[PDB]
């Protein structure tokens, strides 16, 4: 290295503000893109350290090279200050997260070439970073079907397979993350679990990555659960375990409605229809118009069997007779 | 998970009865806009426990760094301040100094 | 908790940075003052 | 020579994820104290210096009034 | 390359060294977890070719 250089790069690390203050006013010769041992330049050492301060100094200058990996890089640690900082930049004007633009050397990238802004953030689930993102138009891109023949997916197929293969998995950790979840869709409970099913539908197709797509769809399993897990009233129960109760139909003679839960059924949530909130709703329909019956000990409702059992011809002469009825209406609860 | 698991298929079985399907046993079956802003309440809600449970994770050695990192650099910031201060000052009296 | 202490630093930081920037406009005035007598 | 500047793209790529998994280790109490010997001797730092700073001001202004 | 070799290395003189049997199957494996390690990082095929 340099005298100057290796100066300027040990007050860009350690946060000394005045003097690469002092250098990038008076220096005329030093350039801001010289690097340290490991390819860093000023602004990826100010970025990796947290010096919002130096961080923003050298935002000011305008041929400062590694700007969008150093907005990567200010993603991956978090560092919210240094993340908008970075955005204030001209180069992000009106969106960048959609070529070498995010190479951290003369040859690569720090993270995966596919892994925009947006999934790196998701990535992380830095919900003051998506929320930032989202709200600037970021998106994944939801990548298409693994069978997918289209022009597009066949040229990166045959490019490399590895490759884009690695690139879709990355996309669904974006998708699959919590903080992408709740932020960036209106019923991050309806598209949870239709995630989930599709993370658990290509852990099948994908023998490759079955333990990463099993691992995906069980985090949009957790999110639901988490999710109903916050629930604090009926109404807010019924909003997570029913849906929007005003567009739904109804339920079949005053039940709520139970598509919603019968989806999850299928889907395999096992926590989300495990859970105390959910179990109490199916509890009450279960003992729909027997309520007595509930807080009986077991030892009654065998005797219930039994008595059942010995009255049966009886109870079915009551349902062809009287079907509309206080026996018929009993009868025809679940539990009955 | 095997509470989980029994309790899954409790519900399961459940389901089976809930539908209005059929009655009698088999010996007698022969014969003849508040939801969106519930929803906003709820998706703030896990906003906000998504990030205590973030702060309930122990700390590491990256993040105790960024803050020896913020030590060091308001040392130089104030040390070169203070000098900055006195320089200015005393340059000034070095003025009134030569006045007399 | 790392986080209330990193946000000490950074409170106290704000406050000594325009303590000691109050401390020399007060001063150079009353120094431009002085100026201004001869 | 693609191999040689593959392995250091590689090599490269290694020694940044072996630090951030260092990073990602839990925080000890020898770690603790480095950060609180900084502090300590900010401390002494700041607080002789800025004596200093008055005392050698105060001398002049002591000029000052005895040139009256 | 140099990894693989003092893996083997070392794995012999884990046999050797019976007083020190621990340590060099220890030391081997650290240069099998460097390898492994080495082969996760690959995003192409260039790369793990
Ligand atoms: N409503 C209702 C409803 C009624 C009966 C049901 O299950 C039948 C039952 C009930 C008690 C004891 C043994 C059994 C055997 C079941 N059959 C059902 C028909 C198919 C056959 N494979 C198994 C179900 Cl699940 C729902
Ligand atoms: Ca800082
Ligand atoms: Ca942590
Ligand atoms: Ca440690
Ligand atoms: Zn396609």
């Amino acid at each position: 290295l340099s005298i100057e250089e290796e100066r300027f790069l040990d007050a860009a690390e350690y946060g000394n503000i005045p003097v690469v203050r002092k250098m990038l006013e008076e220096c005329h010769s030093l350039n801001v893109n010289c690097v340290d041992y490991m390819g860093q330049n000023a602004l990826q050492l100010a970025v990796a350290n947290e010096h919002l301060e130096i961080t923003e100094l050298l935002l000011k200058k305008e041929n400062l090279s590694r700007v969008g990996d150093a907005l990567l890089l200010a993603i991956s640690k978090g560092y919210v200050r240094i993340v908008e900082a970075i955005l204030s930049h001209p180069a992000f004007a009106e969106g960048k997260r959609l070529d070498d633009f995010y190479a951290y050397d003369e040859d690569g990238t720090r993270f995966s070439h596919d892994v925009t802004p947006i999934i790196l953030a998701a990535h992380c689930q830095e919900y003051e970073i998506v929320h930032t993102l989202l709200r600037k138009g970021a998106r994944i891109e939801r990548p298409h079907d693994y069978f997918c023949k289209c022009n597009d997916c066949n040229q990166k197929q045959k490019h490399d397979s590895f490759s884009h293969s690695r690139s879709r998995i990355n996309a669904y950790k974006g998708l699959a993350s919590p903080a992408y979840l709740s932020l960036s869709s209106e019923d991050p409970v309806m598209t949870a679990l239709e995630l989930s099913n599709e993370l658990a539908v290509l852990a099948n197709i994908e023998k490759e990555f079955k333990n990463d797509y099993k691992k995906l769809s069980m985090q949009c399993k957790d999110f639901v659960v988490g999710l109903l897990d916050l629930c604090r009233n009926t109404e807010e129960v019924e909003a997570i375990l029913n849906g929007d109760v005003e567009t739904l139909q109804s339920g079949d003679h005053g039940r709520p409605n139970l598509s919603r839960l019968k989806l999850a059924i299928k889907y395999e949530v096992k926590k989300f229809v495990a859970h105390p909130n959910c179990q109490q709703q199916l509890l009450s329909i279960w003992y729909e118009n027997l309520s007595g019956l509930r807080q009986q000990t077991m030892a009654v409702k065998f005797l219930v069997v039994l008595a059942v059992a010995i009255g049966l011809p009886f109870l079915a002469l009551i349902y062809w007779f009287a079907p509309c009825s206080k026996m018929g209406k009993i009868m025809r609860g679940p539990f009955m | 998970d095997a509470d989980v698991e029994w309790k899954f298929a409790r519900a399961k079985l459940w389901f089976s009865y809930f539908e209005e399907g059929r009655t009698l046993p088999v010996p007698f079956n022969l014969v003849p806009r508040q939801y969106q802003k519930i929803m906003k309440r709820l998706i703030k809600r896990y906003v906000l426990q998504a990030q205590i449970d973030k702060e309930s994770d122990e700390v590491n050695e990256g993040e105790l760094k960024e803050i020896k990192q913020d030590i060091s650099s308001l040392r130089y910031e104030l040390l070169e301040e203070k000098s900055q201060n006195t320089e200015d000052l005393a340059e000034l009296i070095r003025e009134l100094g030569e006045k007399l």
